[PDB]
């Protein structure tokens, strides 16, 4: 989920 | 006997020595000194100073970063805007009105300054649960191959925008109203006054429930959700350097984020709920104000936590603010 994270500002 | 009412105001103090003036009229210098009156202007002052560009800078970047315009970015632009509202509806006047000791403005200054004070705020505020619950749809995939774009984004906004209004308007008609609150500087909602013709008692119920255990309920569930899911996704994943990390600063990050939600209007709700419990129990202009404090500054460190910690927000303002690059 390392993706969806880095869309969400979160990673 | 311990304010002084008016035909549209709340004096915090006893007009018993005969001192108290409409604050629409004259200084309030008789319920806190000149000097704090200043502090209360250097204090909007130091908000104006960071707010403003913290806010400005956000928008201006993503105006300059296609990278930014993406659609799970929307809430976060929205957010600044309405910390915008709040600095120019409510930090300037203030500190404005501030530095006369009084709101110069007026009644209809007092609803105008309450009403874009408040509806950024507001905004503000649902934005952050709006961003909770995209992260919990995108990150926790709750719904069956559902994915988000542009149009939910749009919603999402609209959405907060809705709810703001759907506080913000209704003392302009009726229901509670704005009255100069604290020191009399600027204007707040009515949440303690009985002050019955308008029905704050009922509104702030509505304000408690609807506009502070729902927007904590959900942006509790929402991140429980995800710190959840990402701790598992980690658990499932313990050869994965990345996936820890990720675990590790997504729980940090949650952390933070609702602590400072949590700091930001539990003052708000817990001075409400207690005026709404302890009646006819006098509270100072000062008083009045540490909860007003906590909510005004979140427009800076908000977009501290949820623009400038935020990875490419960041890189993007470093970059812009050096010219060339990093
Ligand atoms: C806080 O407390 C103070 C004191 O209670 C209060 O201020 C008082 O307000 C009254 C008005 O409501 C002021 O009185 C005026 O007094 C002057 C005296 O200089 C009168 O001349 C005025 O007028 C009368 O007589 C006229 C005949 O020609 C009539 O045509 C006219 O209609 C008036 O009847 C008027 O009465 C009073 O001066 C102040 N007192 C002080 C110390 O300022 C104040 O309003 C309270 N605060 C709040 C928010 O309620
Ligand atoms: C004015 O403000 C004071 C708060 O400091 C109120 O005082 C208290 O009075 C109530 C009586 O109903 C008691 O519950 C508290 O025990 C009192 N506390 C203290 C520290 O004295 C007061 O009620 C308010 N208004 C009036 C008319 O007294
Ligand atoms: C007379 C000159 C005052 C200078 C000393 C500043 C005192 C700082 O402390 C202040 O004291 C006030 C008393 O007016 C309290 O009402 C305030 O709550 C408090 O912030
Ligand atoms: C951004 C700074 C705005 C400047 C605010 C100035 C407010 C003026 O303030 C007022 O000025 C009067 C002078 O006529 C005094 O008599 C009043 O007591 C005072 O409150
Ligand atoms: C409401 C949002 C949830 C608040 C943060 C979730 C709790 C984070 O606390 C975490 O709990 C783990 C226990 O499983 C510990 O092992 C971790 O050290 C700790 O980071
Ligand atoms: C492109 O590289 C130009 C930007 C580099 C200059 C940075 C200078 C930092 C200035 C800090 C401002 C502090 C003043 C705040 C109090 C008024
Ligand atoms: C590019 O060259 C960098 C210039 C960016 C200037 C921004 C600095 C603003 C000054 C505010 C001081 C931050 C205080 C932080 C408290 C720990």
């Amino acid at each position: 989920i390392l993706e969806n994270l880095k869309d969400c500002g979160l990673f | 006997m311990n304010g002084t009412e008016g035909p549209n105001f709340y004096v915090p103090f006893s007009n018993k020595t005969g001192v108290v003036r409409s604050p629409f009229e004259a200084p309030q210098y008789y319920l806190a000194e000149p000097w704090q009156f200043s502090m209360l202007a250097a204090y909007m002052f130091l908000l104006i100073m960071l707010g403003f560009p913290i806010n400005f800078l956000t928008l201006y970047v993503t105006v300059q970063h296609k990278k930014l315009r993406t659609p799970l970015n929307y809430i976060l632009l929205n957010l600044a805007v309405a910390d915008l509202f709040m600095v120019f509806g409510g930090f300037t006047t203030t500190l404005y009105t501030s530095l006369h000791g009084y709101f110069v403005f007026g009644p209809t200054g007092c609803n105008l300054e309450g009403f874009f004070a408040t509806l950024g705020g507001e905004i503000a505020l649902w934005s952050l649960v709006v961003l909770a619950i995209e992260r919990y749809v995108v990150v926790c995939k709750p719904m069956s191959n559902f994915r988000f774009g542009e149009n939910h984004a749009i919603m999402g906004v609209a959405f907060t925008w809705v709810m703001a209004l759907a506080c913000a308007a209704p003392p302009l008609v009726g229901w509670s109203r704005y009255i100069p609150e604290g020191m009399q500087c600027s204007c707040g909602i009515d949440y303690y006054t009985p002050h019955e013709e308008t029905n704050n008692e009922s509104f702030v119920i509505y304000m408690f429930v609807v506009h502070f255990i729902i927007p904590l309920i959900v942006i509790f569930f929402c991140y429980g959700q995800l710190v959840f899911t990402v701790k598992e996704a980690a658990a499932q994943q313990q050869e994965s350097a990345t996936t820890q990390k990720a675990e590790k600063e997504v729980t940090r990050m949650v952390i933070i984020m609702v602590i400072a939600f949590l700091i930001c209007w539990l003052p708000y709700a817990g001075v409400a709920f207690y005026i709404f419990t302890h009646q006819g129990s006098d509270f100072g202009p000062i008083f009045m104000t540490i909860p007003a404090f906590f909510a005004k500054t979140s427009a800076v460190y908000n977009p501290v936590i949820y623009i400038m910690m935020n990875k490419q927000f960041r890189n993007c303002m470093v970059t812009t603010l050096c010219c060339g690059k990093n």
